[PDB]
């Protein structure tokens, strides 16, 4: 089957390379990581007001990578920057989320933020997340099939952030462009990687995985001072 | 609105 033409060589080295140089803690993530104490993140008798202080203390500069993995992609600097904006409150949920689900351990059942705090599936539901906590956590238990690297994250991360479905976009023409030069190159590379796993269609299908995640933007949603105002502006 | 993500864009 078709792998990558000249063109999305380039295109796959460069949004790799956005990746790995955003990534936290790259490669050393399971060395520097430390699990939370285990006291904190059990069930109340609401929300756990220790465990939601820390997971406030980490979102900031989480969000923060992921704005630098957007400005590093020649294809997102071009737009206006109220589409950059309306793009980066709509994937930002959906990146970081997946980010965390590649960093599944089985061996403790934990995934990692930031790159050094370990985290249960039960921790990340009472400080917050609920569901959503095990929306994530199935990602990435089922994400162990599939074997992704880092090129497959990238063009994963790519594919969500190129989103002309959010709304108030003016350039949602331009914006569906770009995405269909990296669903190509997604495609292409699948193919030519040759998982051993249907590979694609099961892909696809976790893409709309990491969307549902994302729009839980308002079921999931403490006075909002608690917030640091970097994550009140992109929810 | 988004006084902070619009700094951080044009940084
Ligand atoms: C979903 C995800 N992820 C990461 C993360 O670091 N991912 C790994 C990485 O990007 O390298 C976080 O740091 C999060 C922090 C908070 C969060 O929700 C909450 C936000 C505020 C209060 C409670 C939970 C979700 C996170």
């Amino acid at each position: 089957k078709p792998e990558p033409t000249d063109e999305e060589w380039e295109l796959i080295k460069t949004v790799t390379e956005a990746h790995v140089a955003t990534n936290a803690q790259g490669s050393h993530w399971k060395q520097k990581r430390k699990f939370l104490p285990e006291d904190i993140g059990q069930a109340p008798i609401k929300v756990d007001l220790e465990a939601f202080s820390h997971f406030t203390k980490i979102i900031t500069p989480a969000i923060t990578r992921v704005v630098d993995f957007a400005k590093k992609l020649p294809m997102f600097c071009e737009l206006p920057c109220e589409d950059q904006i309306i793009l980066l409150k709509g994937c930002c949920m959906e990146i970081m989320s997946l980010r965390a689900a590649v960093r599944y351990d089985p061996e403790s059942e934990t995934l990692t933020l930031n790159g050094e705090m370990a985290v249960t599936r039960g921790q990340l539901k009472n400080g917050g997340l609920g569901v959503v906590s095990d929306a994530i956590f199935d990602l990435g238990m089922s994400l162990s099939s599939f074997n992704l690297d880092d090129t497959e994250v990238a063009l994963l991360q790519a594919v969500l952030l190129m989103s002309s479905d959010r709304p108030g976009l003016a350039c949602v023409e331009r914006i569906e462009k770009y995405q269909d030069s990296f669903l190509l190159a997604f495609e292409h590379y699948i193919n030519y990687r040759k998982h051993h796993v249907h590979f694609w269609p099961k892909l696809l299908m976790k893409v709309t995985d990491l969307r549902m995640i994302g729009a839980c933007h308002a079921s999931w949603f403490c006075p909002t001072e608690l917030f640091p105002p970097l994550f009140l502006e992109v929810f | 609105e988004n006084a902070l993500l619009r700094y951080l864009l044009d940084k």
